[PDB]
Parts: structure tokens; sequence; C-alpha cells
RNA sequence: AUACUGCCAGCUGGGACUGAGGACUGCGACGUAAGUCAAGGAUGCUGGCAUAAUGGUUAUAUGCCGCCCGUCUUGAAACAC
RNA sequence: GCUCGUAUCAGUUUUAUGAGGUAAAGCGAAUGAUUAGAGGUUCCGGGGUCGAAAUGACCUUGACCUAUUCUCAAACUUUAAAUAUGUAAGAAGUCCUUGUUACUUAAUUGAACGUGGACAUUUGAAUGAAGAGCUUUUAGUGGGCCAUUUUUGGUAAGCAGAACUGGCGAUGCGGGAUGAACCGAACGUAGAGUUAAGGUGCCGGAAUACACGCUCAUCAGACACCACAAAAGGUGUUAGUUCAUCUAGACAGCCGGACGGUGGCCAUGGAAGUCGGAAUCCGCUAAGGAGUGUGUAACAACUCACCGGCCGAAUGAACUAGCCCUGAAAAUGGAUGGCGCUCAAGCGUGUUACCUAUACUCUACCGUCAGGGUUGAUAUGAUGCCCUGACGAGUAGGCAGGCG
RNA sequence: GAGAACAGAAAUCUCCAGUAGAACAAAAGGGUAAAAGCCCCCUUGAUUUUGAUUUUCAGUGUGAAUACAAACCAUGAAAGU
RNA sequence: CAGUCAAGCGUUCAUAGCGACAUUGCUUUUUGAUUCUUCGAUGUCGGCUCUUCCUAUCAUACCGAAGCAGAAUUCGGUAAGCGUUGGAUUGUUCACCCACUAAUAGGGAACGUGAGCUGGGUUUAGACCGUCGUGAGACAGGUUAGUUUUACCCUACUGAUG
């Protein structure tokens, strides 16, 4: 894995291009508040900023708005990795492991 | 040619300890067993009769039983693709109370009392554990700790 | 990449017994702030006892040349592993900043000694402004009074694959 | 390591002219004219006052400013021939068979023919290069002079005797028969 | 002041691929009014032809690929059958 | 298929709590090996003396002691990991004059099983759960082989045999020229974009890119698995510690050599030094000795130790490791894949751009699976019509829909 | 180790040290000190009926073993075994 | 087969020529170890014949070095261009002798080469002997006799038209 600290912009592109939720075992996009609100509303999760919110500031029902979220399918980047070689660690000059805060940059270029 | 016997591979495992051989201490005689006891089984080799067998030797389970100088332990054992229930007929000796179910059972008296003083006022007791978090920001100040600034060493011998 | 350089301080986790402990720093030429912490990491682990999970970064700031574009000497004491032993090195360069000298001074060490990143230790980055201090004749060759050379033999480089008259290397 | 600038001063005498395009080097004095191509050395040159030229290499090699001290000392070799010249004396040594030396002429060519060389029928022809004079110098025996303005071609004649006279299938140590050059000097010493 | 990072629910362009669906329904946007719209999937205008022109088949040529099937075998193009 | 419907779960973490005896370590700790070095009554291995006699007397291994670390152990260990591993983290649970019993207790004390009671919006860690519990029945298979890793036998083997694993078989695709297994990535039919591994001088899609070095080979080198090279060497070339000094001047070459009282040590064949011992009396100086070498034995017979002039500011000794060279010999002609490449198109390194997989993203279509909608006066035989979301490799083999 | 008279390095050996360096039928490994060793006294539980359980395991058998029940016994002052 | 280091040998003298104790290696002309290919068969030992290749060079060409005075030798370099025989015995490969020679080097090519030969040997069936076995029979023990097939195809080759 890739993994990193993502920031409220990168969440928040993610969550509206990418963004699907599991609604009765079905990956359903978002697209509109109405059906975030039907199924998150128990904890009061009403829109798809309040969805992200609830994930950038990592809230009570963090696991229920998360499990909610369909596993995001990203593209390659658009860029490339920036790298000859992808399975060496990112401090021996790969691209697995963490990149703390290079994972925006890097997911940007994937989403 | 080969030998798989009861005691096989045991010559480690069985022995006693280093300056604790011989008679064993009575505390282990007055503990008492009842149904449900969960009891860490680890044989001792001194006592050479109702020995667990060397799979059960480090294994944690259920009393079952209670006899006059032994305990029926019921221990899950992994054959094939599932696990078969085992009885053993084991001696004090050989068990052991597990520390585990203990800790779990102050635990549970702990929220008892955490839930009476949430009724009593209702200051959110969170009951449930949680993981490690991650730290929160802290401030460090450099009165008497002012940074000293290390290098790598140069290369040497030293034999 | 471009290698910056970093001052990391960071101090081992305090614990009711030791509040405040002794909170050490290092400069640390790396490529970002990550490498730049794991180095850091890397080199405590090498002199006392704590590792990343005993212990915590309270600062990493980029340290910027003072005068990143005036042109000084460098001395850069280094530690590396040959395919046979360790030893230590020292060696002279010229440039205008220092992570640019480290960056140079890598490029050298892989170039001579077949010396990748891992297997060196920069011990030490010294800036010496004042000759007779210099002792390298790589370095002293070009720190001479007026010093004044031609280059000879241009070769320029053309965007076309045909030329229609034959090349001059004159400069 | 790129020596950054090697330069050394060739010396030229109250008498001869060095007249050098891009790499032809051709001396001029009161004996004669030399000539020499040296665009195989990659080197620059630089005239102070008639009196001195500077050779120089810039960012050279270990290699590079080797050959430019070599080609500064070819130069020397050329002015020092163009005034004083440069002769070669070699002896003759034979234990018993004396060896006959003569200049011969087939086709005009001036061949210097050996004879008798440990007593065998073979008769050793030997060419003179262009300015190569031969001189059988009297008053000592066996001695024979090769003068000239090119170092490189006396030298070089001297070398081509000596090589002519070797002894084959027997034990040199005893056999120390053959022409050796005794002397390496000039023609004008001490003039 | 410029770097260099980060953000913009910032502006201005140049290209390519796709146009699924088909009788009102939804969520929105536009000075908060009837209406409009880039808002639950392309329409508008225009030209040539109406034919072997597009296309199908077929043979060849060209570029790049392509070992002989069946079998037993850990392994078959096999100098295994 | 059945019983149910999100839980009587999990090839995972965390917290708590066990078990282990491998790696390492240790041997002035047990067992067993193992090298050296002081002092010990010789009734207590073997060898001479005051002398008809031994404790009033010394040396040779160490038998037997002294605590001094030279070195070790698969079948040795005090200690002792990492990985792996048992259990628990609740409603079948946690707390009360009690109710039962023939068991148990001296005893309504215990044991087990309970009736009656107090626990809610947090029912007692995290993450996930494209449903959970299986019931019956049956196919093929029961020659395996190959990785990085731990490992046994063997000199070794493309050898033989075992480790948590991942693969090939059974599998195409992109890269490693070529290859069952390596790297990348797994496959419905198409279209755009982006990539992985590998590459970008031409073959060949893609920079004869940019940057710093190193290397010249009269067998260069050229990218893992992998299709090989070593010990030892080299003023080839490149980069890396100490000693003498540096206004008390640092090598190489051209030329010179030396003082006065000293002329004491072998047989009666020979020393101011050459097969030879004792070392301290004085000297104005730019150079001068009771003494440093090649066999006339004796002043004369070939050098020096401080030295001097020369268009004088660093050299001398050892060593380390980069490329290159020597070491380097096999049979048809020949293979960094080929051509060819030398401030490379080689080697080390560092930004970046670019190329392209059946992979990823997004669309169309096909099928499969699943979760649903749908009773309407005719114009529809309700898995009819429709909304859908996910998915698709495959030998042996199973099953289903069909075609003849 | 210090010890007696023949008598001795290895009978007869009184004390002092003695963590087991002994012994326990046998191979090896474990285990054992007011004992599991060595002596002495008693003895026949090496008995009866049938089940449950552990190991190898298919959780089949065989072999071996474990803890009880109901008896009948041995031993001990007894707990117990 | 070839290196590295040199305790020594070589009257002195490690390295002209050697060279112990150690140690690093090189295609497989040995022989093992293995069992991957071939058991609906790849014709087997040797010889004869013939071509080619390797070099770790016996001779010949040219050199370096010697404990090279000369002759004769010995140690090395570039070198496979060119040669490397005739015989007695044995089926032999290897041997071992007689000679000649400039020299009688070592090897590969499916341990080159059986639709090229041969068939002495091995290796069917006949037979004798010795030892073994009660016997039938066994014996890389010895003897003697014992069917060696086909090309007209494609390539390759050699020549020949077109």
């Amino acid at each position: 894995v890739a993994y990193g600290y993502p920031s409220y912009s990168t969440i928040r592109q993610l969550v509206y291009k990418r963004g699907f939720g599991k609604i009765n075992k079905q990956r359903v996009p978002l697209s509109d508040n109405a059906i975030i609100e039907a199924n998150l509303g128990k904890y009061g999760i009403l829109s798809i900023d309040d969805l992200i919110h609830e994930i950038i500031t990592v809230g009570p029902h963090f696991k229920q708005a998360n499990n909610f979220l369909w596993p995001f399918k990203l593209s390659n980047p658009s860029g490339g990795w920036g790298v000859p070689r992808k399975f060496k660690h990112f401090i021996q000059g790969g691209s697995f492991g963490n990149r703390e805060e290079f994972i925006n940059k890097l997911v940007k270029s994937m989403n | 040619g080969k030998s798989h016997g009861y005691r096989s591979r045991t010559r480690y495992m069985f022995q006693r300890d280093f300056r604790k051989h011989g008679a064993v201490h009575l505390s282990t005689y007055l503990k008492v067993y009842k149904v449900g006891d969960i009891v860490d089984i680890k044989a001792n080799g001194s006592i050479q009769k109702g020995m667990p067998h060397k799979f059960y030797q480090g294994k944690t389970g259920v009393v079952y039983n209670v006899t006059k100088s032994s305990v029926g332990v019921i221990i899950n054992k992994m054959v094939g693709n599932r696990y078969l229930e085992k009885r053993l007929n084991l001696r004090v000796e050989h068990i052991k109370h597990s520390k585990c179910r203990q800790e779990f059972l102050e635990r549970v008296k702990a929220n008892a009392a955490k839930r009476a003083e949430a009724k009593a006022q209702g200051v959110a007791v969170q009951l449930k554990r949680q993981p490690a978090q991650p730290r929160e920001s802290r401030i460090v100040s450099t009165e008497g700790n002012v940074p000293q600034t290390l290098a790598p060493v140069p290369y040497e011998t030293f034999i | 990449a471009h290698f910056k350089e970093y001052q990391v301080i960071g101090r081992r986790l305090p614990t009711e017994s030791v509040p405040e402990p002794k909170l050490f720093r290092m400069r640390i030429f790396a490529s970002n702030e990550v490498i730049a912490k794991s180095r850091y990491w890397y080199f405590l682990q090498k002199l006392h006892k704590v590792k990343k999970a005993s212990g915590e970064i309270v600062s990493i700031n980029q340290i910027n040349e003072a005068h990143p574009t005036k042109v000084k000497n460098f001395g850069v004491w280094v530690r590396y592993d040959s395919r046979s032993g360790t030893h230590n090195m020292y060696k002279e360069i010229r440039d205008v900043s220092r992570v640019a000298a480290v960056e140079t001074l890598y490029q050298d060490m892989a170039a001579r000694h077949r010396a990748r990143f891992r297997s060196i230790h920069i011990l030490k980055v010294a800036e010496i402004e004042k000759t007779a201090d210099v002792k390298r004749q790589y370095v002293k060759q070009f720190l001479t009074k007026d010093l004044k050379f031609p280059l000879p033999h241009r070769v320029q480089k053309s965007t076309k694959t045909f030329s229609y008259k034959r090349p001059s290397t004159f400069y | 390591m790129k020596y950054i600038q090697t330069e050394q001063q060739i010396e030229v005498p109250e008498g001869v002219t060095v007249s050098i395009k891009s790499r032809i080097v051709k001396v001029v004095g009161p004996r004669g004219t030399l000539t020499k191509n040296l665009k195989h050395i990659d080197v620059t040159f630089t005239k102070v006052n008639n009196q001195l030229i500077k050779v120089a290499v810039h960012n050279g090699g270990r290699k590079h400013v080797a050959a430019l001290r070599t080609v500064k000392s070819l130069v020397d070799n050329m002015i020092t021939g163009v005034t004083k010249g440069y002769k070669y004396k070699m002896r003759y040594v034979y234990a018993h068979f004396p060896i006959n030396v003569n200049i011969v002429e087939k086709d005009g060519a001036k061949f210097i023919e050996v004879r008798n060389f440990l007593g065998d029928k073979k008769i050793r022809n030997v060419p003179v290069r262009d300015g190569v004079t031969i001189e059988f110098s009297t008053n000592v025996k066996d001695e024979i002079v090769l003068s000239g303005n090119s170092v490189e071609d006396v030298s070089q004649n001297a070398a081509d005797l000596q090589q002519i006279c070797r002894v084959r299938n027997k034990d040199i140590r005893k056999f120390l028969d053959g022409i050796y050059v005794s002397h390496k000097g000039f023609i004008t010493e001490d003039l």
C-alpha cells in the first residue's frame, strides 16, 4: 500500500468525484444528498459535506460513515508515480509505505 | 526407525526448573476449581500421574468436571479443518487458574460501578475500551533543555 | 532529487519518572521531510537508546543557506562502507549551497567508490572561506589568483539531423 | 584530475626561428631546417617575446600533461639539432673476427655495409636516413660517427646498426660482439 | 519583493473518445414572481451521394504476431508415441 | 438444498493473560571438550646430592589444589528473543431473606441447577462481514514440480529429502531476446485515458535527454532469476591516514671531499673500519669521523655525515578500494538478442520527459449472480415487462441451458 | 579429608564436609532427599463389573495410559495411598 | 591441467631449474555421483577410411631466460601455418618392445565415423573345461562355431544442364 495523511481538500475531492455509498449491498453513486440522508441520518449525517466533515474531523460515527462509503476505485496517477520502481519504500525511493502528507499529491493525481 | 511415544520430544518441556526441583508447595493443592473455571495447563514433570500430553502443555481450557484429586478440562483442538472437543482429566499440579478471566471479571465489576455512577449523575462514563490514540498537541520548552546537536561518529576499529 | 537540509529535534517519550527528556537535535540532508525524519531516527538509534516508537519528533525545519549565491569551500567528512570495510574520508568541494555541496558529494562517492546513499554517513560539512585551510589540490587549482582559462573544442548541439556546412569547434 | 592549466617554456636561442602553424613546427637555424608534425598531441603554443614560447595544455589528465613536456623536449631536440647537431659515436666490439664496415651506393643511397660479423658470409646492409652523415673517425680503431640535425634519425641509424649486428644461437654474455653506441653528444660541442 | 510548498466551491484556452436512455415524474440553478436552463445520458444547422460511395464476403499484398494436433506427463514444437 | 435473516463469525490487529528452550548468548556458571602461564609435605609416575640412613635442604608432567576467561557443543546449558501459538474481551453476562437434592458439610456450610429481582439507547476493544448455521449426495485426485526463506545428507549437482508461504500443474497477457515456475499483472466483446514490470542510438513504440564523475581493454563493458570466474598482483589511472619541516628552505641531476694532540689491545704471519669488546678529553668555522661498505695484511688505494652554485615551495615510506589490465586453455562459425557503441549507445549516481499489458479509471454492449418493482376496463401464455448493483481465467471434474 | 593393629591407593572406618556429582531391572531423556534411593514391618489393588477420557487417529482398531463410579481388599495412628 | 606463498634443494644463493606445509582455480580426453531425454529400439568395442576442429606445442618459423663457453639441452613467449610414421605380440582402448624420424604432442566432433566396411571381441541359441549347485543351472572365468537388411525420397555434398 501507499498511505498518508489526507487533507480536507483531497478528501472533499475524493468524495465528490469518486463517491459511492453502500446501500443494501449495492454501490450507488452519491450524486445527491437524499440517499446520504436516507442511509446515514440516524447519525446526523444529512449531506455529502456532512459525510466529508465526519470523515475529516474523525467523529463518533466515523466508522459508520466510512463503512457507508464504498472503497474508492482510483485510476492510475495521471503524471506517473514519480519513481522508476514502485515496490520499494517511500524512504528508499519507491512508492509503498507512509508518504505522510505526499499522499495528497499522489491521490489527487490518481483521482 | 521412527519413534512417536506419549512423552516423545518433551525433554525440555517437562524439565522441572532451575532450583525449583522437588516437592511442590501446598498452594497448588489448596487452590479450588469449580465447573466453568478457566485453567492454564503446565505439566509438573515431578508428578507423573494425571499428566497432560505435550499438545495440551500451554493450553487454556474450561473446567467441566471435578473429582477427588483432579479436574476435567475442555480443550478445542484443531484437527484438519475443524476443532474437536477434547476432555482431559488433569491433576491440580498441572492445572493452574488463568488470569485473563480474572482481569475480565474485575473489569466487569468496574463497569458496573461506573454505570451506577452514571445512573447517579450522567457524566458520559464511556464504558467501552479504546485503543491507544494518536498523541494530541503538546508544547516542549527549552529551559535547561537546549537541544544538544548530535553527529554521526567516525569509524574506529576498537579491537 | 534536490537535497535539502533539515534541523530535526526529537526526544525520548516523556515518562512520569523523567519528564522533559534531553531533546537531541541533528542536521539531516534528505530529499524531503519523511526521509529527514527517517534518517534522524536512524542516527538516533545509532547513538542513543531510543527508537521511533520509544520517542517523538518535536521539530523539523528547513535550514536555508545563509548566502546561497556566494562561492565558498566545503570540507566534508564522510564515513562509508566499501565491499570490504568501513572507511572515513575527507573531501573538499566548491559550491554555492551546502545542499548542492552534499548532492555532488554523493555523486562523487557513487562515481569514485561505487558508494550508494545507504552506505554513506555525512559526518560533517564545514564551510571554510580562508585559503591554506583547503588541502585538496583539485580545489586549490581553482583557488588561483586571477584565474582564467579557455574552453577549447566547443561542440554545438544541432536540432536538425543534417547540417549543410562542416562544423567548427572554435570558441 | 584535470589540471586546469599546465604550461612549459621552450627557450629559443638568438640564431633560430620557430614557425608553428596549427601543429606543424619548423625550426630554422645555422645548420638547417627541421620539421615536425604534432597533430596527435592536442597542445597549444604561445610565443612570448621571440626568445620564449609557452606550450600549454588546458584541463588535461596525467597522460596529457605528460605528453606536454614530451613535446617540449622534442622541440628542445629539434632546436639543439639545428644549433649544434647530434653526433653518435659507436665502437666495434669483436673477439676474433674484425668487423669490416664500408659505405656503398646501390642506386646512390649510401648504404652501410657490415661484413665478417663473427666471420659469416652474409653482408649486413643498413640504409642511412636523410640528413645522416657517416664518418669513419680516424685516430681511434673501429669507431664510426653518425652526425646530423635530427637526433631521431641519427639515433635510429645507430640503433639500426646495433640491431642488425645481433648475435644469434649464442650466449651474448660471452659473445660480446657487435657495434655499440659509446658516445651521444653534439657536433659543435665546446665551440 | 521572489523562491518553494499548500489551497481556491479561481479565470482563459487548444485537442481526442463517447451520445447509452427515449409519453411529462426527481434534485437544483437563474432579480425570490408566470418562465428559462449546461438541472435523472445530443441536440441544432449544413452539404455530397443515394450508389458498390459506406459496408459484407473473398483472394492477394503489407506491418506485427503465430511451432503439430491428440496423448501420457512435474514438464511436449519435441531427437516421445 | 434446508433453518433462519446480520448473528452461537474472521488465515487481521489491539488489550489482558499463558506456554516454548530455537536464534543469540555463556563457559573466572553445571556436563563435556580445550591453550598457556606462580607456590605446594615425592608415604602420592619415572631422574643426582651430606653418604652404611629417609621430613635441617633444588629443578622435569602435572596426578591432587589454587578462581587467573585461549577457544568451543545437533544429540551442553543459568539466561533467553523475533516469528509463530492457547484463552478471554458478556445478556448462556455481572450482584441479593432464597428453592431442590439421596452428593458435600461439624453445621441451609458448600456444589450444581434454578424461581423472584437491578442493569437502554455505548450490551462492555479495532477492522471487516458482495448473508449466517450447515444437511444430503457424488466427481476427479491420492506420480507432483519450481521460487526468496529455515533447513538434512552429499565435494557438489538442473542431486536426494523436510520448514508458516507463494506459484507452475490448471494460465493466457506485458517484460526478462528466447524459457512451465522470475518480475509486472491474471483474461467477457469493444473504445478513450493512465500506468506496472521493462525500457527510449537503429532494429523497436519511446530523450543520440539533462547533470557530476570513473573507464580505453593487442580476450573492454553492458542490469537480478541467468546462463559463471578465484586467490595473488600492477608508479595503468582515480579517490582515501601518519613523520621531517616549513622565513629554523622539501626530493632529483650536473662537481668536491677533508684537521691538530691517537700511531695503545692476536701468535712476534694482519686494523683509526670492514669474523672483534671498554664509548668522553678540547676546538674561533660557509665542508670535514676513537668510524658507515665492494677480500694487495699496514700513509698513499672506489663512497659518505652536516654540505654548497644552478630560469627551487613540496617530496619521500606503508596501506585502503573504484574502473582497467595480468591471472583467463576446448574442440562446426557465433553471439551484451543483433547491428553497432568509446566526454558511449559502458560503469556508479541524481533530477525529469516519454513509450506501452488482456492491469487500473470512465463509457457502450454480452452473459451470470443477487436485490427489488409491477393486479392494470381491452393489446399480452407475471422469473411477462422493468429498475437495478456487482462480477466474468481455467485442466481433471460437476451442473445447467441449448444445437443436430 | 583427617582415620585402626596386622592392613596395603581399592576390606574393617569414627567423625567432618557432602544439591545428589549416587541409586532407581534394562536404551536414552526427564523425575526423585525426613524420597521415588537404602534398610525394616505388613501385604496381594498385578482383584470385580462395566462405562468415560488422552496418544497414534479416520478422531476406526490395536497397544499404552489418565480420572472417576459401584464393590471387595491391603497398608497406616491417621490423613490418605 | 594451471596458479599464489615460499621451509628448503640447487657447493654460496628461496624463485636458472625446482619446491614442502598450505591455499586459489580451469573445458570435461578419466572415473564416479544423478536419473532429465530415449525401453510402439537413437544399431554397441576396437580397427580401417576420411574430413574438420581445439591447443594444454612433440617437431618446424622467429624470440626471451639459464647453474646458456662451444655442441647438446632445459625453462618460457607469439604461434595449430605445416607435419606428427613403419612394424612384432594382443580383438583390444591402453600397453610394451624393434626401428626410422625433423617429430613420432595431447584431444574433440552422439566416448566422430556399421543403409561406409569389417566382425577379431562383446552379446542369443550349439559345445568343452574349472569352481560353485542335490538339481535344473550360475560364473565381466577360460575356450570353439555362430545370417551385419533397405536409399529410387528431402536436404547436404560432388559434379551437370537450364
